[PDB]
């Protein structure tokens, strides 16, 4: 649980090719009093982030096993 | 009982002794027709 | 169901095409592995499906139109025959039953006939049976009119 | 001889089965929308080796500096 | 039960009896052949009181 | 909805569709039935809504649920 | 209409048996409605309403209707 | 109401059930568009098969959030997807690290088998 800082998808090679742009993780950075970490997350988070419409500088709640975000 | 193989054998007897492979005719229901062709192949594949 | 439990391969012969379609619907509803050959099956399709039914034991039931099945399709791969209906032509019935029963048969042959209790079919079967018994006693030459 | 060969071929012919309905599939498959952008979600079992694990650990260490498993499941998202 | 059926039987027209038999067999084989099972629904009144 | 037409059976490999064959005969059919009713059935019919697939029918029949004099 | 009779006798004497025999003999076409008086003591509507409903429920109507099907 | 609570009716039905380990799942959905395309690969110990997914099947599988390291059953009639267990780990992403330790064995037999429900 953090305010949001970095938000950067990491490109990866496509197993099926097709010249498309693929991501294998979405990267999020989080700041907390006396704390900061950067996380690599299941790409499925993209859909959660879309639904939640997180922007940089928002404080967010994200569940370690569920992949849910608020 | 093998009517059809007996027909083959009769024709083949006409073939060996009588040499008469002349254009014989057989009229038959539609369904068995292909089975007849198969058995001609099986019992005596020399028949056109 | 019982026959499948025993692993038998059963034929059903019927005079009516519409009941053939009904059987299609029934067998699909239960999902039995079945094939159909009738007066409308394409000739090549007839050959290939009979070859499949002889070779491919997996097809539990093969549905044929009774008078077209009479025409001499070799069904010695099957072991069970069921007459869904009758036209009361004894020669046709024997032809159908003989279909399964030719050289190369290796399983004991079971035939079952469906009869509707106390209906017209019941009376017809009763009288036919009685007459047949009488004949068999009197005459054994195996000929009829 | 020729007809024995023909018989042998006829044995194989038993494989033949009508499949014209495949065309009814193929016509429908084209009805995906023409040249729109596509979002794909993929999830697939990926084989792993200790060398690949070491390479991944090195990549994670490099990412931090900038700041033997048999089967594993990978996810992917693509826009094209 | 249908009186016309009885009359037909009385006629003795071998064809007519054969047809009757065919209809009987159809009825026995599956009712859908003779009359599709009507899909039951409520009676509709023309207008409320 | 009686189901999906048989003509689209091969449209997919794996879907929750149930396929039904194309109905036989003409599109429009007309038959004469006989149905037995009672006076109470007519009274109930004329008193409260009893069927329908519209939300209006749902609201009309869930209102005033108990029997009336 | 409105005719009423009383089957008077001791217990285990054949009153319900006679009623069910009448129902069977008349046939399934006609409406025969057996009741106990305890059923009339409803809680939602008055006893009169239940009695009148049972009265008109015992009178049958047979109609002919044409069904239009698409 | 009390008396009628005391009479029980049992209706037996036969259902066709698909049961598998997921090899991979693919879902191509158009942005700002309602068309979605997908196909599923599902394996058993003795056979493997691919299936191309309809709209309702895609919607159900998306709702269930099926992932390739799942073992799952597909009901062709009802359409519900139940996640029976896990086949292997989640490639060690940096979340949900060790919540899938309870591995389950691959199913065995015909991929589409008939079962009875009472
Ligand atoms: N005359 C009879 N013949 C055959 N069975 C009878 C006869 N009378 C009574 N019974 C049987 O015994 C039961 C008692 O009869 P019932 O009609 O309940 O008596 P009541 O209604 O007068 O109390 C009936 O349900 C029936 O099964
Ligand atoms: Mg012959
Ligand atoms: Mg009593």
């Amino acid at each position: 649980e953090g305010e949001v800082t970095e938000l950067t998808p990491e490109d990866a090679e496509n197993p099926l090719g097709g010249y498309g742009k693929t991501i294998s993780h979405v990267i999020v950075g989080l700041k907390s009093a006396k704390g900061t970490k950067t996380l690599r997350l299941d790409p499925t988070i993209y859909e959660s982030i879309q639904r939640e419409k997180v922007s940089i500088g928002d404080v967010i709640y994200i569940e370690a096993n569920t992949g849910a975000v608020k | 009982l093998g009517k059809t193989i007996q027909t083959i054998s009769l024709l083949a007897y006409l073939a060996c002794e009588k040499e008469n492979w002349g254009p014989h005719l057989i009229v038959v229901p539609t369904s068995v027709l292909l089975n007849w062709e198969m058995e001609f192949k099986r019992f005596a594949p020399g028949f056109k | 169901q019982q026959l499948k439990d025993n692993g038998h391969r059963a034929l059903i012969f019927t005079q009516m095409t519409k009941v053939l379609d009904v059987l299609e619907q029934f067998l699909n509803y239960h999902g039995y592995l079945y094939m159909r050959l009738d007066g409308a099956t394409k000739i090549e399709d007839r050959q290939i499906l009979t070859e499949r039914f002889n070779t491919d034991s997996r097809i539990t039931v093969f549905i044929l139109s009774s008078r077209s099945g009479g025409l001499g399709i070799n069904l010695t791969g099957a072991d069970t025959v069921i007459f869904y209906d009758s036209d009361w032509n004894p020669a046709m019935d024997k032809q159908c039953q003989d279909r399964c029963h030719r050289i190369g048969q290796t399983r004991d042959v079971h035939i079952y006939r469906f009869v509707s209790e106390h209906t017209i079919e019941s009376n017809i079967l009763k009288k036919a049976n009685q007459k047949r018994q009488l004949d068999n006693v009197v005459i054994q030459e195996g000929d009829f009119t | 001889k020729l007809n024995i060969l023909s018989l042998d071929k006829f044995k194989e012919q038993e494989v033949w089965k009508k499949e014209n309905r495949l065309a009814l599939q193929k016509r429908q498959k084209q009805k995906f929308q023409p040249n729109e952008t596509i979002l794909q979600f993929l999830s697939t079992a990926w084989l792993m080796t200790p060398a690949m694990e070491l390479e991944d650990r090195k990549y994670w260490q490099e990412q931090l500096n900038k700041r033997p498993e048999q089967l594993t499941s990978r996810n992917f998202v693509t826009l094209y | 039960s249908r009186a016309q059926t009885k009359a037909t039987l009385a006629s003795g027209n071998f064809m007519s009896i054969v047809n009757c038999l065919m209809q009987l067999r159809k009825v026995c084989n599956h009712p859908n052949l003779f009359e599709v099972r009507p899909i039951l629904t409520s009676f509709v009144l023309e207008h409320c009181v | 909805r009686v189901g999906r037409s048989d003509a689209y059976a091969t449209e997919f490999d794996l879907e929750t569709e149930e396929y039904v064959p194309l109905p036989k005969g003409e599109v429009h059919k007309k038959k004469e039935i006989v149905q037995d009713v009672t006076l109470h059935d007519l009274d109930v019919a004329n008193a409260r809504p009893q069927g329908g697939q519209d939300v209006i029918s749902m609201m009309g029949q869930l209102l005033k649920p108990k029997k009336t004099e | 209409s409105g005719r009423a009779i009383l089957l008077a006798g001791g217990p285990s004497t054949g009153k319900t048996a006679l009623a069910l025999a009448i129902s069977q003999e008349l046939g399934p076409k006609v409406p025969f409605c057996p009741l106990v008086g305890s059923e009339l003591y409803s809680v939602e509507v008055k006893k009169t309403e239940t009695l009148m409903e049972n009265f008109r429920r015992a009178i049958g109507l047979r109609i002919k209707e044409t069904k239009e099907v698409y | 109401q009390a008396f009628r609570k005391s009479i029980g009716i049992k209706i037996k039905e036969e259902t066709e059930l698909i049961e598998g380990e997921v090899v991979e799942i693919q879902i191509d959905r158009s942005i700002t568009g309602g068309h979605k395309q997908g196909k599923l690969t599902i394996k058993t110990t003795d056979m493997e098969t691919i299936y191309e997914l309809g709209n309702k099947m895609i919607d159900g599988l998306t709702k269930e959030k099926v992932l390739a390291g799942d073992v799952i059953s597909i009901d062709k009639a009802s359409g519900k997807i139940t996640k029976l267990g896990r086949s292997f780990a989640r490639s060690r992403d940096y979340d949900a690290m060790g919540a899938d330790t309870r591995f389950v064995q691959c199913p065995e037999g015909e991929l589409q088998k008939r079962k009875t429900v009472v």
